[PDB]
């Protein structure tokens, strides 16, 4: 082909992640540092590569999986790019049906108007996606409320030590920052924050 | 869409602001008024003083009320995602 | 000409790959202020240096599954670059939560236009140790490290592990410590100065920290960046150094580990 | 012909997208982060992807209606861009109509100085296109208002507390982030934004 | 003729666009974003097809007088130089003209120190380009600022009330903006505005 | 494009503005003022206090005006795209 | 042989308009945008329209003194480019001496250690070319810093009336555009540039 | 282009400055001033206050001075665009 | 190319800084201190009020000091244009 | 076979261009504009147009040595290139030598694991290369760096100025591009650039 090749070039690499996983990832870290003020970090080029390395290191075995389950048997004989799709893609599917939102689910197959369903994989590729997304957003936006709570707690003690004695002239938003660095290193939580990722993921 | 409606939007909307706010600061207000008037009767008057007295009010108010304040907004929001598709007409 | 020797060129687009990705991953060590076609050169540029000798030998069977393959290639060109950064990241940071104490962070507010105070100071520790490497190698370091990598590492199959990669997504960490290490006597001076004008407050509640505050505070600001310049050449080398030791590591670690 | 072609594959998908949907859907999630801050959700992915697909949904029985009535005589490659304009439009046209303001056709029919107004062939390929662009763009920053009113009302509130409280010197708009968060979270209303694109958008 | 023929494939399409119309509508929405805050409709996208649209339902007289005057005898092909460039300018010649600033006229010609001046077709291209252009950038900033005002008018007063109410602290840009999102909604004016333009355009 | 005409224009729309945010800031005031005395004669003198009842009022007062003040805007707006062909000469 | 052709092909366009003027002109308006914020006016259009014509005006006498000296003996293509290039690089030559610094060329020279220099086609072209386009720079931002002063004037007013009284958090940028809108046209300004440019180019 | 030269561009230009932002703020200065006062002498302090009345002013500025003020923008402004092929040469 | 070189390039410059900005700043100062100090003794206490003179004396600081501050730029700027060769190696 | 051809397009010429200057060239400029706010400058146009132009200049004795030596004899095309390959590099060969550092030659020796060199023409082409490029680079981000510092210096004069007068809104960096300016011309700075890059290039 041509066109519609290219084309699919310049989708493509945005849908494989979109596919995945990645897309709740970020925006805990985005979260992140909007408490922290600044960037605090290069946006568009570390926190993508932290975020990457993640994702690889959590869906590894279901490529494993896809390989030795693909290539390898499809080097050689059998199958031919049927259940080579058959195969391959039903990990992803299981994989992804595993964390949807029951709902949502219910909500797209039913807009898009679907007849008796049977097989949960027999539910079609495209319908999963979207649902798929949302679900993981408002996880998302959960895990960030679960972040915010001990900064929040800081602001509101220090600007309050501060009323007590007539300070109300002054504005603690500038004096709780370096705390707000302190006490997040001391305590090594950036670990617990990529380890409570890792894990909490599926359970 | 006529200004009629859109100013009904902003009678409901008003009303619910006033249902959540309400409480709190007038506990502030009988706070800072109590102990203001103590501020008199063997004046001691410093600057602060009530200010703390205030933060326990305000603290223990979220706790008494709480869940249905929530209710009102998860009522009101909803309606509004119902109406959508009747608001474009 | 016809297609002959363009196939034998076609041989070498697997190791072209792996370098673009080592060019275009270490951007601030090779960024955008390079045009494109540059940034493009140094690919077909390096691998006729190192690419012979290499026994590798592929075909693009049907709608090529080696596609595959190429899953492998980038992420140890990409292994590299958002390694590197932390060196440039663990400044940056370093420089910012500076200035947020004087003229920076007064933008805390929403979204305003653009990042707008940036520049201020980080900027200048953006450059200052992207100079520091000159005095060594840039790029050249790095390179042999890849060099190295096409032994361990050669091609296709069994691609790669993992469990390195949390140990490198562990990383930083570390971008917040030597974030601190450096910033620490002027931070815990400022604090000071910060309060001090509190304890004017009960003598004086009328003085408006606008009014006062900020002139004084904006020059000590700059006198501590003078003054406290000199700590940062023996110090950097402690945080490059690490990180060669990590890639030691991590590179030597991963391939036996499969 | 190479400077036609070319020249026509430059700007010609950005066209392609503007004579469906997809427009209305955009400019509202794009009108939804400026409440709740900063970019946060990354715009150069997610709000693509999901945008993307609800058209996909949407538009797909009138799609698949075009596969059969354009590519499936395309199997000779019939003619190219002669009844492939004409079937093509139909769809098009009627739906459009169908989502498109009757006010607007009285304005560009008078201006354009029209004849007998008839089919809806009868109204003009140029005619239809500025009128409907505007109709979208006016249910689109209609529900834009719709959306942030509870935003504001939580803004106003947390302002009011602090203010009550002597807060005098805080950053309200930086602490009230995370509960814009959780009460849209918490409502589950992130399904009812997706049920409303789709439903109100056909009608 | 490779070099010349390409170079113009490199330039020509702007040009052609910029002899007609659509900058002075440009303009106008590049400055109506202003106004409103952040860039929200999708520049890359929308902006471009009403702009382009609005065009071509105006020009569209003139357009098929080249049509049917030019391409309806080109079938012949007759001659690819004289009276296509120079016959089909002429309807580009008055249209160019009747919108066009007098006093530029004098302006230019007065700088190249030409002789008699009488044909409008006896005033060649080089005279018409910059004077049309001047002109239409003089119209295009005048509605520029009749837009604003309201707007304005709007900021004015909730900066002033929040100033009032002891608000310092308050970022008044962030709770207009739906005010300004109805007030423009509430009138239709968005119809108006293409009326404007449509209207007011020729002349 | 006179400097009057240009004029003219700022001499209508700062009346508008007049007109719009006259009355809110005015009950504001004698809020601030009454209150304030009060905070007299028997002193009691904190800090905040009468910003409550400030903001009663602002918020009765939308109730009280508002459609007629749209009206307002409603014209002058519609006007402006009125004149605008005109606006051009 | 081809290889030279498109080799040459490719730089070329950029090179000729390089050769003698518009590099100013171009220079001036990016200067002038940044004054009253945004892009504003769409560079990626209008300006290449702008800037284009402008010159086709001015550098038109010098390209007839071409046409008739070598378009019309190039009708027979008697020679080719051998005194095409010299002869129509004459009007080139003295055009650009009239308008380049002279200690640029003792610069540049002296660190070519030219021999003895009377004649100015004695001056080889590449001592002639980087000196003036040097020069040009030279003035472009000279002309540059003379825009500014205004506005700046508007700005700083306006920012202190703001700050003067409370105000501390209004958006002054978009408050501080209408004036420099109108000042942009209320004064004519829009003429008085390209007069100016119009004759201080050649002097 | 002698450093002589630029200096007398900035030597005008903030002249001119100063004429335009000049009234305006004084005004300012003397409602504050004054209203301040009488927030002494039956103190009656709260925060905002004078600042309604320093609308008002600033409002009635620029109707009283207006025109002529362009005036000034209008000269300088058109004399810029005057020397433009002499600042060159 | 030793981190000692490229430690002499910042002493020298932060300098150079400190001896543009002084003395502005440092007037912005003493304004403050000594009005912000009339803001007691008869205590008159509003918000912006020692804005506007030290929009005064800044505007005058660049008048007083002007040229020779500009001296210090053009030495040094000049300076490493001339080394520049030299900074190669 | 669109493909393999006009891929090839771009790289040879590239190349051409970086067997010898036109990179530091191009990449200080670049630098420069990344100060100075915006582009400021025609990225497309101008300095691609200086950046051949003080090449053309500065290679010009080398190109002598080759046209002398290789293409007026190559009007013969007596030997295909060998001599006019070999002994047209061997001045490149000089003057390439001069200015790569050792430490390139040696390492890169390494990673070829080379035997030992006696002569360094004997060096090859494919060697010679690269260990230029990256010397070269590492000398132009040591002069482009040391160029921005009194910019950004003058940044850190400007926002300090602000902010101490409760200046806190503006976007300073517009205030800075005319001081920026100034300074640039008015210490006449780009003859001393184009006489830095004139010399301390050769040397």
């Amino acid at each position: 082909q041509t066109l519609v090749f290219i084309t699919s070039l310049t989708f493509l690499p945005a849908i494989l992640l979109m596919m995945t996983s990645f897309t709740r990832i970020i925006i805990v870290f985005g979260l992140l540092r909007n408490a922290l003020g600044t960037p605090s970090a290069p946006p568009n080029q570390v926190l993508l590569g932290l975020a990457l390395f993640l994702t690889f290191f959590i869906m590894s075995p279901v490529i494993d999986k896809i390989y030795v389950d693909a290539y390898q048997p499809f080097s050689e004989q059998k199958i031919s790019m049927q259940e080579a799709l058959d195969k391959g893609a039903q990990p992803l599917r299981a994989f992804m049906l595993r964390q949807t939102r029951e709902a949502d689910l219910a909500l797209f197959a039913r807009l898009a108007n679907s007849g008796p369903l049977q097989g949960p994989e027999a539910v079609p590729m495209r319908i999963l996606l979207p649902a798929y997304v949302t679900s993981e957003l408002k996880t998302a936006f959960q895990i960030g409320f679960t972040i915010f709570i001990p900064f929040l707690i800081i602001d509101l003690v220090i600007a309050s030590v501060l009323m007590a004695l007539g300070m109300m002239m002054v504005p603690p938003a500038t004096i709780a920052l370096p705390f707000k660095l302190m006490l997040f290193v001391l305590v090594d939580g950036w670990q617990l924050l990529v380890g409570s990722l890792a894990q909490s993921f599926y359970s | 869409m006529t200004p009629e409606s859109v100013m009904m939007m902003g009678t409901e909307a008003m009303k619910v602001a006033l249902a959540l706010a309400a409480p709190l600061l007038l506990v502030a207000l009988i706070t800072g008024l109590i102990i203001s008037i103590l501020q008199a009767a063997t004046q001691i008057n410093e600057m602060t003083l009530s200010f703390i007295p205030k933060i326990v009010a305000v603290f223990i108010a979220i706790i008494v009320a709480g869940p249905w304040m929530l209710n009102l907004l998860l009522d009101y929001v909803r309606t509004l995602f119902s109406n959508l598709p009747y608001i474009i007409g | 000409t016809s297609e002959q020797w363009l196939y034998w060129l076609h041989l070498y687009f697997w190791p072209l790959l792996r370098v673009l990705a080592l060019i275009s991953t270490a951007p601030i060590l090779s960024e955008r202020a390079i045009p494109k076609r540059v940034k493009l050169g140094l690919g077909i540029m390096i691998t006729l240096v190192i690419a012979p000798s290499l026994p590798a030998n592929d075909t693009p069977l049907f709608s090529i599954a080696a596609l595959w393959l190429a899953m492998q290639q980038i992420l140890i060109g990409i292994a590299l670059g958002f390694t590197m950064q932390f060196a440039f990241a663990a400044v940056r940071t370093a420089g910012e939560f500076i200035g947020l104490q004087m003229g920076l962070s007064f933008a805390t507010f929403v979204d305003p236009g653009s990042h707008l105070n940036m520049p201020v100071l980080a900027r200048i520790m953006d450059m200052l140790a992207m100079l520091l490497f000159l005095t060594f190698n840039g790029h050249l370091w790095l390179i042999s490290l890849l060099v190295d990598t096409f032994h361990t590492l050669p091609i296709g199959s069994n691609p790669v592990n993992s469990n390195a990669f949390m140990a490198l997504a562990r990383a930083g960490g570390l971008i917040f410590l030597n974030g601190l290490m450096l910033a620490l006597p002027v931070i815990t001076l400022l604090l000071t100065l910060n309060l001090a004008l509190g304890l004017l407050n009960r003598m004086a509640p009328q003085l408006s920290i606008f009014v006062i505050g900020f002139p004084l505070t904006l020059t000590v600001g700059i006198m501590l960046m003078a003054a406290l310049m000199p700590l940062i050449a023996p110090f950097c080398e402690h945080l490059f150094s690490e990180i060669f030791n990590l890639l030691a590591d991590i590179v030597s670690e991963m391939p036996i580990n499969n």
